[PDB]
């Protein structure tokens, strides 16, 4: 049962990181750029090596 | 009798081709020559096609390659560079060090360069894009192999004793605002293509 | 076993018999880092909930 | 701000810092370009403690470190330059192709024609003093691969159509050939000691 509560702490932790962000004005900018890059990002094949 | 610039701008600018970078928090010595005589620099490496960006924000030069005749298609085709061009999963693990970096300057401001990342900390990130081989050493390996790869480019320290590293400020000029949306543009035509 | 062994070698006081259990017999599955991690996970969720 | 140096000096500049030479014979609008306006390379490289070792009956230039003699220690270290020591194999190469280019320059001239060689001369010297690897293949791929490492610091071509090679004239300007010398006599009598 601790795998599962191991997975579970790791999504709670990973919401931690996001709630947190009351960005300012320079960092909100890119900030949604990054998000955007990263959202372009899963969709390409990244187990070719080409890609 | 023949004019020999200064010795300390002949050693900081010698030094700073060297590193191509030059950190206040780590030299501030020539950091502070050269911004004393910035257009000394600018003179200095005007013939090379090289040139002189400045950040006193952050406490950070790096010479970039200058834009005024130099082939559109790419200035990494210039004789003097050494390193290769950027590759996208490197640019994969530079968003999100970025990102990272972003995220500590918000709590730490424009302060020295104590942006510090424990390296299991990316591991969860790049599983997603990266697969999941199902073994922690083998994509441990993967990971030290791409910061190696970045540490060659000088935007990252290689892993301390405690398997954490320290970005270097330069990230923020590989990654501000401009090269991002360059970036995401032929990123969304190169994805276009694949459909 | 050759952990038993190297403190075997070095014990040269033979105090009682409960650290003999306590500090060469039975390994040492302690969970401190364990509850350590427990409470970092129980700060974590009371961040979200500040 | 200020004008710009003259395109060409540019690009002849950047490719003599690229390769650590300009070759007459090769690349004939830089050189001559770069003699043309040697007073503006010169100053181009003085401030970077560089500076271009010329040789018209050769037709080779070259950078030289412009650092005054013992300046601060008694041999001199340079940032931007690494001083290499080659491994034994490689010095027994250079000390074999440096005494050939030198005989080669007696019974031909200084720089009045191109020093060549073919490979099946050299492969049975360095079988001479370095001992057989196992089979001609073996010694063809040493000598392959040692061939490759000087290309690229500029000591010799590819191989050609006759399995000939060119000895770049780079060589006359080496730094130590006595040390060469004193090498090739320490392997002359270690071959007669050891058998």
């Amino acid at each position: 049962s601790q795998t599962v509560l191991q997975a579970r702490a790791r999504s709670e932790r990973d919401v931690r990181g996001f709630m947190k962000t009351g960005l300012a004005a320079e960092h909100h900018r890119v900030g949604h750029l990054l998000n955007e890059f990263l959202n372009l990002a899963l969709k390409l094949d990244w187990q070719r090596q080409m890609i | 009798s023949e004019t020999r610039t200064l010795q300390k701008i002949r050693e900081a600018t010698q030094e700073l081709l060297k590193y191509g970078l030059l950190e206040e928090a780590s030299k501030p010595n020539l950091y502070r020559i050269v911004l004393s005589h910035p257009e000394e620099v600018t003179r200095i490496l005007e013939p090379l096609d090289l040139d002189i960006g400045i950040d006193e924000i952050r406490g950070l030069l790096y010479v970039k390659v200058r834009l005024d005749e130099t082939p559109a298609q790419d200035e990494w085709a210039h004789p003097l560079v050494r390193r290769q061009r950027l590759n996208l999963e490197q640019s994969l693990l530079v968003a999100i060090l970025r990102q990272h970096f972003v995220a500590w300057e918000q709590e730490s401001g424009t302060g020295a360069s104590q942006a510090q990342i424990a390296i299991d900390d990316l591991l969860p990130q790049l599983q997603i894009y990266l697969g999941d081989p199902g073994s922690e050493s083998k994509e441990r390996t993967r990971l030290l192999t791409l910061l190696d790869q970045l540490k060659g480019h000088g935007l990252v320290t290689s892993p301390d004793a405690h398997e954490r590293i320290v970005i270097r400020p330069i990230i923020a000029h590989l990654a501000d605002p401009i090269n991002l949306q360059a970036l995401l543009a032929w990123l969304r035509e190169q994805i276009a293509q694949q459909t | 076993a050759f952990t038993l062994l190297n403190r075997a070698a070095g014990l040269k006081q033979l105090n009682s018999i409960d650290e003999i259990f306590r500090e060469l017999v039975l390994d040492d599955h302690s969970a401190f880092d364990r509850a350590a991690e427990v409470a970092n996970s129980f700060d974590g969720l009371t961040e979200i909930h500040q």
